[PDB]
């Protein structure tokens, strides 16, 4: 066919308008750069707006805290797959990052003395895990992520970041391991845009839509992790797919974990607080990786509720309606509107739902993407960063901590604009593009657009999502997974039997969703193969045939004169899935988890303990 | 071919740089505050009209009705008389015509109370068949 | 098996001088979810993939599905289908918007108009961007309640016939209400000038007070209430500053 | 004198036309409601009254045919009272209503009474108080014109 191409040239181009997306844009613009921001949807539509429970920071507006206790619970939540340098940044900075929001304009809910109101949340406690339960979660009442996205958005207008709304990032501009920009389909007029820019930043959020059931938005197809898979980058920890404990039984939309930090709890068939048994001290505020597994067993064992005995109840109706107004307003409704529940008189239909993706594109403590052969360490990939849900500094490791995520976008999104006001010197001018620069990007678009074939873009997804949900669930075994990865991979062929109908350019939703599937398969696959190979049980990932957490020692027997287990035979290590998207096959390798802090002098590396909440 | 023209940044607003040169304060505020207060002072006027009659009411019914309506049909004419759909000259021409409406209504009313029965003896008459 | 029948604005802009036709779909309410959006994804996947529109969140929170269902501007995503199969529910894109395609209106105006109102925090003396929390007592921030939730779906706006007619010059419900949210933020010192921006006869005062906008907001907020309060600021009554960061702050 | 934004606003409208893009169906397709239709009625009355005050005002100046001929060149084929006592009702209502809804609209202008219940009350207690007065102002002196038709004593 025939297509129309455009060129721009920018300093820095950001493929995402998330929380991470915009905090970069706005620190980078206010620093004074030619910023382009490219997003397939208008920035208030980004998933970050869905965020509910809030954002973590030790501000102690409720009871004296230390940013270090937050660092702790974060490493804990990480299940020691989490790079502690990364988490050190996350937690010291959180105190400021969050405060900066208030100064930006975020209508934080209030203590009587006008400090930012803090709720309890899942997985946090004072005193290096030996106090009470934490009140360190910050929140605009109930729909916090929305208020932050609209705030981060508001401020994005003051810093001249010429926005490129409703363009679809196709592929990275690759010239020998260095990134020069992106190439986008413009929705509004089917034209194609080539972004020559010194740097690139990928803030595309997660891939929850790779499942039959997720809390995520229809747009979370993780095109970022494709863009970079397709530019020859290797992705990590894909297999760590947090299932949120409290997703609405039917339609699958998040009820906040906040509901629990305000005093709501989980209830079985005979209605006993069944976490007062699964996690004596933390209870219904245990980390999500452990509460969602806790829930799933009560099911298989018939203590479920409903007409079906296959989801459970979240009970809020005891709490005084005068606190359900101010503390949980937005989900009093999103429950009433979707499940018929007046949250002051009955419980809410909730089942674990695919929710967040620790997994993403490998990054050092400065948020710069990495290649890594066993040999010459982890080599930087120049001109490319990434942050938020979609990234993998692993500030999360095996299990995301509640409320860390918005913080992990705001913080590292900010750590793009700080770390680029660093090593970008006002000389090194606007990189020029290779001849034929992504001609193969558009050749794919064409292939897809006229895709004759016999399987609908629609159906294909459907069956992937359905397998992916059956085979990569909460509890995974070698028999389920191994056949999964065989099914899945016959599917990543069906793309050469794919079927569109909408032949056009100007807003072609059929064609973008087919691109969106194409990506989501490169996501789907690498996820389950990683999870099939992981012979351990740690974080969101949990095996029924490898039930022990497998580490370089054994942190029950007090280490004293144990020989270290060899790096091959233990799983306290990252998973780098590397796929060529043509053939569509994957080959693994394993980076070591970075254990040391950013500054040992300021605080100490918190060493692997018993994962017990 | 990826062999075609270099493009331009998309038409976007820029609240700050487009702020710099364009700072006049011409607040329609004060004017609006009155013409409500006016229709708010037109209230006791209208039921007094059911009751008190004759050539002295007549005058300042028509004198006060005029002022409300002049503004009214300005308000109306500024709405539907979109310069988009009308084009610039033909939109001045509905805006001019809106004073020609105001001015006329009055000549017509003034006349009516002067050489016909007046409004209050009109509203008597009709209310008698 | 009860078969509900939909009627949905179609526009194809790629076709040479094409007219906007209204398309007829039936859908089986038995193999389809509860809301309308559900039914829209059904008809794209199952019947006709060319049926184009905007969608995300799916939980009433982004506003991307805003369109005109059974006469009213509301969120396709949290809209129950008319359970009565003898009626025939029919769907249109936000009123008096320029349609790019099918259900997708050129939102760009609405968006720029937002940008106008300078929707960030501003103070009379600079302050240290990463330092302390500006005091705001609970009672001050209750004023922003009714206000911050706005998802910017543009339902209100595209429902206000003022906006239909003079979109160029009238900011319109959604957008105004937000500006107000910035003038009674007890923390924002630009009350003064932020009011100066919408002093003229069209941008602000072109509310002939119809009330269509509050009736249609799916988020059950109230834009009129604000506009009202703004008219009061443009004329008689005042914004009132905050009690100072009571010390130990 | 256009504010920075409205300049831009105009330019948009220019593009959007040059692009031959159509306009999303509005009043055609938008559902009848007690919000806009109240207002619209407030419109129609407002104008239709001033409408009369012109084709009436000027009407009679620039014509021969004075208003007192006009009352007779109608009562001269006097139609049964009920018909006539409806034109009374129609003539009164527009004033009855536009005035009621008037005080009302000002409330809305002052932020007052702008919630959906106290709005719909508004609409009814006005649309009510009008139709009621308008009939009670046409029918009450058609009363003392019947109580006098036969004087009991
Ligand atoms: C899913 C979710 C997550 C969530 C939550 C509730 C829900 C339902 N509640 C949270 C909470 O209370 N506290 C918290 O810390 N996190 C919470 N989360 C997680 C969090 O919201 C997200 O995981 C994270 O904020 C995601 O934000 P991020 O900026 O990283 O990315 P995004 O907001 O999800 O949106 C991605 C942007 O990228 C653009 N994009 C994606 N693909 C493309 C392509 N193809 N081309 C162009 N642009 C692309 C999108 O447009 C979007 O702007
Ligand atoms: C197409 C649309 C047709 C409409 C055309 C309209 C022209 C508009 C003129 C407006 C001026 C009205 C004021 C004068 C007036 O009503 O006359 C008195 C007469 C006295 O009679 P009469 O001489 O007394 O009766 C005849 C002898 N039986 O009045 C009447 O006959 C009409 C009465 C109207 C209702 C009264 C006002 C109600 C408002 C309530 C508000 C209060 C809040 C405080
Ligand atoms: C106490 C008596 C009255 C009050 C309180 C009143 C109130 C109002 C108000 C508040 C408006 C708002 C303007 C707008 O919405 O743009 C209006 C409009 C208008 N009025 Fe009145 N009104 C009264 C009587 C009348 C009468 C008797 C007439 C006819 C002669 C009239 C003619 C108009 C016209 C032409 C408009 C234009 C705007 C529109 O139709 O929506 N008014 N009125
Ligand atoms: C503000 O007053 C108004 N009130 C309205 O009911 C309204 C409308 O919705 C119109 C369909 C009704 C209007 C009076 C008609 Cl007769 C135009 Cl053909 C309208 O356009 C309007 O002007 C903006
Ligand atoms: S006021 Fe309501 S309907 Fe309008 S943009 Fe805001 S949320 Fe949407
Ligand atoms: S509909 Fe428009 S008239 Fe005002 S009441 Fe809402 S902005
Ligand atoms: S798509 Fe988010 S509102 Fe319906």
């Amino acid at each position: 066919a025939q297509y129309k191409v455009i060129d721009h040239a920018y300093d820095v181009v950001i493929i995402g308008a998330g929380g991470a997306g915009l905090r970069a844009a706005m620190g980078l613009g206010e620093a004074g750069f030619k910023t382009a921001v490219v997003t397939k949807m208008f920035p208030t539509r980004s998933h970050t707006t869905a965020a509910q429970g809030g954002i973590n920071a030790a501000l102690g507006s409720m009871n004296p805290d230390d940013w270090k206790w937050h660092f702790y619970d974060t490493a804990k939540g990480s299940d020691w797959l989490g790079d502690q340098n990364a988490m050190h940044y996350l937690t010291r900075n959180a105190v400021e990052a969050v405060t900066e929001l208030e100064n930006f304009g975020m209508p934080f809910s209030r203590t009587p003395e006008g400090k930012i109101y803090q709720r309890s949340f899942g997985g946090q406690s004072n005193n290096y895990g030996k106090g009470g339960v934490a009140k360190r979660t910050c929140c605009v009442a109930d729909r916090t992520g929305h208020s932050m996205l609209h705030t981060l958005y508001g401020n994005s207008l003051r810093c001249h970041c010429t926005f490129f709304i409703e363009y679809f990032a196709l592929d990275l501009l690759m010239d020998k391991g260095r990134c020069v920009g992106v190439i986008a389909l413009c929705l509004e007029d089917g034209t194609i845009h080539r972004f020559r820019s010194k740097r690139t930043i990928v803030a595309t959020g997660g891939y929850g839509r790779a499942y039959f059931s997720c809390t995520t938005a229809h747009m979370n197809t993780g095109d970022g992790t494709a863009l970079a898979t397709r530019a020859g980058i290797a992705l990590e920890d894909l297999e760590f797919i947090q299932f949120h404990p409290t997703g609405i039984y039917g339609v699958g939309c998040l009820i906040t974990e906040g509901s629990r930090g305000e005093g709501g709890f989980l209830v079985n068939s005979e209605g006993e607080r069944f976490m007062e048994r699964y996690a004596p001290k933390a209870k219904d505020l245990a980390s999500r990786d452990v509460v969602s597994r806790a829930e799933t067993i009560e099911i298989m064992e018939g203590r479920g509720v409903g007409p079906e005995k296959d989801h459970i109840y979240l009970q809020l109706h005891h709490l005084p309606a005068e606190q359900l107004h101010q503390r949980l307003p937005g989900i009093s409704e999103t429950a009433k509107i979707f499940a018929g529940v007046d949250v002051t008189k009955e419980p809410i239909p909730v089942i674990p739902t695919v929710h967040y993706n620790m997994g993403g594109i490998p990054t050092n403590y400065k948020a710069q993407v990495i290649k890594y052969t066993k040999e010459g360490g982890d080599k930087i990939v120049p001109g490319l960063y990434a942050c938020g849900e979609c990234a993998c500094h692993s500030v999360h490791g095996a299990n995301r901590l509640g409320a860390n995520s918005l913080l992990d976008a705001v913080v590292f999104g900010r750590a793009c604009s700080i770390n680029i006001k660093e090593e970008l010197k006002p000389d090194e001018k606007i990189p020029e593009l290779p001849e034929g620069a992504g001609e193969e990007s558009i050749a794919n678009l064409d292939a897809v657009r006229y895709a004759n074939g016999d399987v609908p873009t629609a159906e294909l997804r459907l069956t992937m999502q359905k397998t992916m949900q059956k085979h990569a669930g909460v509890f995974r075994r070698g028999d389920i997974l191994a056949e999964g990865v065989k099914k899945m991979m016959d599917l990543s062929k069906e793309l050469k039997r794919l079927k569109t109908t909408d032949r056009s350019l100007i807003w072609n939703s059929d064609l973008t969703e087919s691109l969106e599937l194409q990506n989501l398969m490169l996501n789907a696959t690498q996820t389950i193969v990683a999870a099939e190979n992981r012979k351990e049980s740690r974080g969101a990932h949990a095996r029924d045939d490898f039930p022990k957490r497998e580490d370089e020692y054994d942190y029950s027997k007090p280490i004293e004169g144990q020989t270290k287990r060899p790096f091959e035979k233990h799983w306290r290590k990252h998973t780098l899935t590397k796929q060529d998207p043509r053939t569509g096959h994957i080959t693994l390798d394993y980076r070591p988890v970075i254990d040391k802090t950013l500054d040992p002098a300021e605080v100490d590396w918190i060493p692997p303990i018993i994962r017990s909440y | 071919t990826s062999a075609a023209v270099t493009g331009a940044a998309p038409p976007q607003f820029d609240p700050i740089a487009a702020e710099k040169g364009f700072k006049p304060l011409h607040s329609h505020g004060t004017l609006f505050k009155i013409e409500r207060y006016f229709a708010a002072a037109m209230v006791p006027l209208i039921p007094a009209a059911y009751f008190i009659h004759g050539r002295e009411m007549d005058l300042c019914l028509a004198l006060a009705l005029t002022l409300h309506v002049h503004w009214g049909v300005w308000g109306v004419v500024n709405d539907y008389g979109r310069p988009f759909v009308l084009g610039d000259t033909l939109a001045a021409a509905v805006r001019v015509g809106a004073y020609i409406f105001t001015a006329c209504l009055l000549a017509g009313l003034l006349y009516f109370n002067e050489h016909d029965v007046g409004l209050t003896r009109a509203f008597e008459m009709v209310w008698e068949l | 098996k009860r078969i509900k029948t939909f009627e949905i604005y179609r526009f194809n802009p790629e076709e040479p001088g094409a007219k906007p036709k209204l398309q007829k779909f039936d859908v089986d309410l038995d193999k389809c979810g509860t809301m309308v959006l559900d039914a829209l994804i059904k008809i794209k996947n199952e019947v006709d993939p060319t049926l184009t529109f905007r969608r995300s969140c799916r939980e009433g929170i982004c506003g991307s599905c805003a369109m005109n269902i059974a006469g009213e501007n509301t969120l396709a995503c949290i809209c129950n289908i008319d359970q009565n199969t003898s009626k025939t529910t029919k769907i249109y894109p936000l009123p008096h918007m320029f349609v790019i395609k099918d259900l997708v209106p050129d939102m760009n105006l609405f968006y720029a108009q937002y940008a106008s109102i300078q929707p960030w925090l501003q103070k009379k003396t600079k302050i240290n961007l990463g330092e302390k929390q500006q005091y705001q007592s609970i009672k001050e921030q209750e004023k922003l309640d009714g206000l911050y939730e706005c998802i910017l779906c543009a339902c209100c706006s595209a429902s206000c016939p003022s906006y239909w007619w003079n979109a160029d010059k009238y900011l319109g419900p959604a957008v105004l209400m937000q500006a107000y949210r910035w003038i009674i933020d007890s923390r924002d010192d630009s009350a003064a000038e932020r009011l100066a921006r919408m002093q003229d006869g069209f941008s602000a005062f072109k509310c002939h007070t119809i009330m269509n906008c509050t009736k249609t907001c799916p988020k059950h907020l109230n834009p009129a209430r604000a506009i009202g309060e703004i008219k009061m600021l443009l004329t008689k009554m005042k914004t009132k500053p905050a009690p100072l960061p009571t010390p130990a702050n | 004198e256009k504010t920075p934004i409205q300049v831009w606003g105009w330019d948009y409208l220019m593009r959007q036309r040059a692009l031959k893009r159509p306009i999303a169906p509005h009043l055609t397709i938008y559902k009848p409601q007690m919000t806009w239709m109240v207002s619209g009625l407030h419109r129609v009355t407002g104008c239709a009254m001033a409408g009369t005050l012109l084709i009436g005002g000027v009407g009679f100046s620039v014509l021969p045919l004075d208003f007192t001929t006009f009352v007779e060149f109608i009562r001269g084929l006097g139609i049964p009272w009920v018909i006539l006592d409806t034109f009374k009702f129609i003539i009164a209502f527009p004033i009855a209503f536009h005035t009621l809804n008037g005080i009302r609209f000002i409330g809305f202008d002052m932020a007052k009474g702008t919630d959906i219940p106290s709005i719909y009350r508004g609409a009814y207690l006005v649309l009510g108080l009008a139709a009621l007065i308008s009939l009670a102002v046409v029918v009450y002196p058609r009363w003392e014109r019947h109580k006098k038709a036969t004087l009991p004593t």
